[PDB]
């Protein structure tokens, strides 16, 4: 990982660490809670610890709360890459995939595809049964 | 409500 | 032809 992405990833984690002990407590994140408008109990605050924890001390170091940073930044990468897929199918930029932009893509992919092979590849899709994948039915079908 | 950990860190970036 | 094999031929494109 990037001494650029830490130092990114350090700023972060000192919204939570408010005091930069290194350390992220119970006490902290009801601070930053009761900030956002909300008033937790102890064990609500407990139990959002838990889900960044990893040794199970009870509070959130730099380390596990890297390796959270990281897990998500996998996940909006993939999701940058879907995203990227459907403007890239979506040649007139309307928010449909349409049969003839499907096919005229999958051409410039390597991959020559008949007329009934796309429609069947639409169907799939095709939740809502329009004739086109729009971005969410996209979504579903890519994850 | 039950906020997970990502939109806590959009909202204090905000504030 | 799956969705997930068009998702990768896009990254070598
Ligand atoms: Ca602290
Ligand atoms: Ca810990
Ligand atoms: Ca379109
Ligand atoms: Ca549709």
């Amino acid at each position: 990982l990037t001494e650029e992405q830490i130092a990114e990833f350090k700023e972060a984690f000192s919204l939570f660490d408010k005091d930069g002990d290194g350390t992220i407590t119970t006490k902290e994140l009801g601070t930053v809670m009761r900030s956002l408008g909300q008033n937790p109990t102890e064990a609500e605050l407990q139990d959002m610890i838990n889900e960044v924890d990893a040794d199970g001390n009870g509070t959130i170091d730099f380390p596990e709360f890297l390796t959270m940073m990281a897990r998500k930044m996998k996940d909006t990468d993939s999701e940058e890459e879907i995203r990227e897929a459907f403007r890239v199918f979506d040649k007139d930029g309307n928010g449909y995939i349409s049969a003839a932009e499907l096919r005229h893509v999958m051409t410039n992919l390597g991959e020559k595809l008949t007329d009934e092979e796309v429609d069947e590849m639409i169907r799939e899709a095709d939740i809502d049964g329009d004739g086109q994948v729009n971005y969410e039915e996209f979504v579903q079908m890519m994850t | 409500k039950h906020p997970k950990f990502e939109e806590i860190l959009t909202r204090l970036r905000l504030q």
